């Protein structure tokens, strides 16, 4: 079978017979599990937070307010808030939030915003105009100078 | 050889 080691400071280390599974129970309540598949699970007792590191670089954090975060090796971060909104942060600077009703809110580095409503209509906000596309094919644009243009469908 | 715990985590600061 395995082996148990108890350190004078109270930290305990359990090792499986093959040594591929190691569980460290730190004196402060934290727990670290090293698995045979090389993933490392760390539990923070004070913060009640779980942190999983994968061999490919992926990291997952789970908070006690039911917030979860995924840090991808390519730089992408995905946050799932307690209200189940999902916010993705991309390496190129863009941000996308997906609401529970299916609405998508895209923030771009150039200051523009694109909203795709659950209704199929898209709305675009730029420095020069606000534009709303309707699924019947009509488009209304309100320019910065105040003029309003409605394009009717064919 | 070092089995001392990690420091406390913090949620990645969000706008909303």
């Amino acid at each position: 079978g395995g082996r148990l080691v108890v350190f004078p400071n109270g930290t305990r280390k359990e090792l499986s017979a093959d040594g591929q599974t190691v569980k460290v129970m730190f004196f402060n309540g934290d727990v670290k599990h090293t698995m045979p598949d090389q993933r490392v699970i760390y539990y923070y007792a004070e913060a009640q937070t779980t942190h999983i590191t994968y061999p490919d670089g992926m990291e997952v954090l789970q908070f006690p307010n039911n917030q979860t975060e995924k840090h991808f090796p390519d730089g992408r971060k995905e946050i799932t808030f307690p209200d189940q909104t999902v916010k993705t942060l991309h390496p190129d600077g863009r941000e996308e939030s997906v609401l529970t009703d299916g609405t998508i809110i895209q923030l771009n580095p150039d200051g523009s915003k694109v909203i795709q409503f659950n209704t199929g209509q898209r709305e675009i906000h730029t420095a020069d105009f606000k534009r709303r596309e309707y699924p019947d094919g009509t488009v209304k644009t309100v320019y910065s100078d105040g003029r309003q243009e409605t394009q009717y469908p064919t | 050889e070092d089995l001392s715990p990690r420091p406390s985590p913090n949620p990645h600061p969000v706008s909303q």
